[PDB]
């Protein structure tokens, strides 16, 4: 009965979402500005908080659900594979 | 330093409302006693019409009439705080516009106004409570009987009866 | 009783003067899909023979493999979701008078702002038949939201039954 995978495939719909940006512009972190040291002041008590930055990828990486999520979920993940099976690998569908 | 009253249109009109619907109720009674034997809770139905259909039911009747009365009734409220009732003669009574020496405020006493031809709200005065005080009386004597006056052979003169309940 | 005189500026007025009912035209065009999905019965003696998915006899064409998790349901749905947010997107990208950026400096001389970006522009009979919609679909359509087990079979008496349970 439960669509238990419903939500497994639902829960890394979001943190997909977190692939995001360890690829996209520059370093890591948008590197780390305040974490250690401390930003006086600012960090202070204080800071940022932005009502305007949820774009992005709203719609790019909104797709990263249905990647795992179909083919490689109840469709049998990866039947293409086959790269190196002799200590041990396989692998074996268990679906 | 707002001395004494006040109040004005008020519960003035809040009479009236009583009078005059005291006086309808017994209307109700009216009926049953001159050619007489019909009534008394008679949990009517009230009047009932046609052999045609109901049969018991057909409809909570009752429950909605007073749907309707109720946005009539928000329309005396759609008046009494900003004057609006053409004849205009409940909230100080017509003559057109006037009374109102108490619709701007300072009464103490003031005893009112109005009819055009002529008189007034004022021999309505006193049906005004014979009825609100008979209901009062109407709906107090129940509660233990139902009925009045024949002759002198032997009833009105309350021969025995039974405590209130107890 | 909630539009019982009641309401400021961007959030009395701003969130509503068309806005949320320029919204709830949308509200209205759903009661137009939903009172274009009812009209499954509204009128009587039709022909219809059946369909039209209905109580799951097997979807749309079973697939070449085994349905993808089950039921016509999920399959149809995970999709709405996603190719919609395509309006939304467009809907909350506006402003009202001119528009460049977030440019100098336009709050109020004369003309005052604009009014709902998409206003009445006169034409005070969307919102007429509106309220008008918005009451039924939450209205007397309580007269198909209680107990609704069976369908239409009336067989004369009268009309209404207070209430229970
Ligand atoms: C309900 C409906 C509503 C909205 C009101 C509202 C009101 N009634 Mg009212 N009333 C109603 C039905 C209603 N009445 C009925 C069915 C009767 C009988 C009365 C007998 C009545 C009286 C005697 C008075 C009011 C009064 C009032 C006012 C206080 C208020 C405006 C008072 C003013 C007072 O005069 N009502
Ligand atoms: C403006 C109205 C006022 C007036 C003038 C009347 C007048 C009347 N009512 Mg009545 N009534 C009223 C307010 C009033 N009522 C109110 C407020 C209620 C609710 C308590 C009732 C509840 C009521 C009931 C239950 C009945 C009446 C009945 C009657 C009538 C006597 C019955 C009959 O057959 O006529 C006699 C006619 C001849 C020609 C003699 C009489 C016409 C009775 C009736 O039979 O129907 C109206 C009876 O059914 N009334
Ligand atoms: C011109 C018309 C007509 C008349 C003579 C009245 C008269 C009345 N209405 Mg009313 N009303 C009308 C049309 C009318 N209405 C219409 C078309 C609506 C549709 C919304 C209403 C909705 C309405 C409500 C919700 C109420 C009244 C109320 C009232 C009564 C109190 C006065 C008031 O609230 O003014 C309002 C005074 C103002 C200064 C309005 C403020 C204007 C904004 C800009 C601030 C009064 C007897 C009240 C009442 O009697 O409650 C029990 C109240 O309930 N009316
Ligand atoms: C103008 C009003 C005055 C006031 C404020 C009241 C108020 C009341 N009367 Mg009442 N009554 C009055 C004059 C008044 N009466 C007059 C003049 C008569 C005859 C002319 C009656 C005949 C009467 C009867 C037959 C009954 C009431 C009842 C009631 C009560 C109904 C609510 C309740 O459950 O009682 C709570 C009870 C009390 C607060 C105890 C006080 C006992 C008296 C006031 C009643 C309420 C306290 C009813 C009731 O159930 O009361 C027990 C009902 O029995 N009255
Ligand atoms: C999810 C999807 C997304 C991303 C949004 C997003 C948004 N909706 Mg929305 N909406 C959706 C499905 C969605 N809606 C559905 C299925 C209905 C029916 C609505 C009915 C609706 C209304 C009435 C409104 C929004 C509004 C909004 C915006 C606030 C925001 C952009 C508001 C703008 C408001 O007008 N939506
Ligand atoms: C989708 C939507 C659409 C386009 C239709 C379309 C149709 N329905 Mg229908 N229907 C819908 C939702 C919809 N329905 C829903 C949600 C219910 C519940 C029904 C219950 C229903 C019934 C009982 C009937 C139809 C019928 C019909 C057909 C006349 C027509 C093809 C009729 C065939 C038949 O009268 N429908
Ligand atoms: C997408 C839409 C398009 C369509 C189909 C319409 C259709 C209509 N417009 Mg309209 N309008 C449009 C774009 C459109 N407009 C645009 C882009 C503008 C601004 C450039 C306007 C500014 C406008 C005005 C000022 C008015 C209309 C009015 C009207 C209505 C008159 C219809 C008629 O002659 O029959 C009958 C009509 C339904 C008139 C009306 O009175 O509607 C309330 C009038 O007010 N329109
Ligand atoms: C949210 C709602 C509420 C509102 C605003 C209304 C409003 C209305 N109902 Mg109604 N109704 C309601 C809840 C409500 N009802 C409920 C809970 C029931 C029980 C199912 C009914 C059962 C009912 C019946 C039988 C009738 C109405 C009718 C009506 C209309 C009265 C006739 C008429 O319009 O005269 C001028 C037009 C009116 C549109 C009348 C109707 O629609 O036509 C006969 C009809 O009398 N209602
Ligand atoms: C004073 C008035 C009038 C009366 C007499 C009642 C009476 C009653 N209401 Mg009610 N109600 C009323 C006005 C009234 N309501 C109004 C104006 C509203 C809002 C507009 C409601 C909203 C309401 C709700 C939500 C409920 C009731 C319920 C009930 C009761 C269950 C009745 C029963 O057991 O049937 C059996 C009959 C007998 C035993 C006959 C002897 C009941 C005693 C309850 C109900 O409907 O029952 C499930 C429910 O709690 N009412
Ligand atoms: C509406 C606001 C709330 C009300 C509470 C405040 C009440 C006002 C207080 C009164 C203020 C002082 O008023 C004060 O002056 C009066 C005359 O100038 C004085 O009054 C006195 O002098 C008069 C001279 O012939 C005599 O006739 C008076 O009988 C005598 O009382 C009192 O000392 C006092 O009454």
């Amino acid at each position: 009965p439960s669509l238990v995978i419903s939500l497994s495939t639902g829960l890394s719909l979001f943190l997909g979402r977190f692939v995001f940006f360890n690829f996209q512009r520059e370093n890591m972190a948008k590197q780390v500005p305040e974490q250690n040291g401390m930003s006086h002041f600012e960090a202070g008590d204080t800071r940022a908080k932005e009502y305007v930055s949820l774009l992005k990828s709203n719609d790019p990486v909104g797709f990263n659900i249905v990647d795992v999520l179909a083919w490689g979920s109840i469709g049998h993940i990866v039947a293409y594979y086959i790269l190196a099976t002799a200590s041990n690998g396989y692998d074996p569908s268990f679906f | 330093l707002a001395e004494d009253p006040e109040n004005l249109r008020w519960f003035v009109q809040a009479e009236l409302v009583n009078g005059r619907w005291a006086m309808l109720g017994v209307a109700g009674m009216l009926l049953p006693e001159v050619f007489t034997s019909i009534g008394i809770i008679n949990v009517p139905k009230w009047y009932a019409a046609g052999k045609e259909e109901y049969f018991a039911s057909s409809s909570t009747l009752f429950v909605i009439e007073f749907i309707l009365s109720h946005y009539v009734e928000i329309r005396r409220w759609q008046d009494i705080k900003n004057p609006g009732s053409v004849n205009q003669d409940p909230i100080f009574k017509q003559y057109s516009l006037p009374a109102g020496e108490v619709g701007y405020p300072g009464g103490i006493f003031n005893p009112l106004n109005f009819a055009p031809t002529l008189e007034a709200k004022e021999k309505e005065i006193a049906n005004g409570r014979l009825m609100l005080a008979f209901l009062g009386f109407i709906i107090q004597h129940n509660v233990t009987g139902k009925g009045p006056f024949d002759n002198l052979l032997q009833h009105i003169s309350d021969p025995w009866h039974n405590t209130i309940v107890q | 009783s909630a539009p019982g005189d009641f309401g400021f500026d961007p959030l009395g007025l701003g969130e509503v003067p068309a806005n949320l009912e320029r919204y709830k035209e949308s509200e209205l065009i759903h009661c137009r899909w939903a009172m274009l999905a009812v009209p499954g019965i509204l009128v009587p003696e039709a022909l219809g023979y059946g369909q039209e998915w209905a109580a799951l006899p097997g979807g749309q064409a079973t697939y070449l493999g085994n349905p993808v998790p089950w039921g016509t349901l999920p399959t149809i749905l995970a999709i709405e979701f996603l190719a919609i947010a395509f309006v939304e997107h467009q809907r909350s990208m506006e402003k009202d008078p001119e528009k460049k950026k977030y440019p100098g400096g336009a709050f109020d001389p004369l003309g005052y702002s604009k009014d709902p970006k998409k206003l009445e522009e006169l034409k005070v009979k969307e919102i007429k038949n509106g309220r008008l919609a918005l009451l039924a679909f939450v209205g007397f359509c309580v007269q198909q939201s209680a107990y609704p087990g069976t369908g239409p079979l009336e067989n004369l008496a009268t009309h209404l039954a207070d209430p229970w349970h």
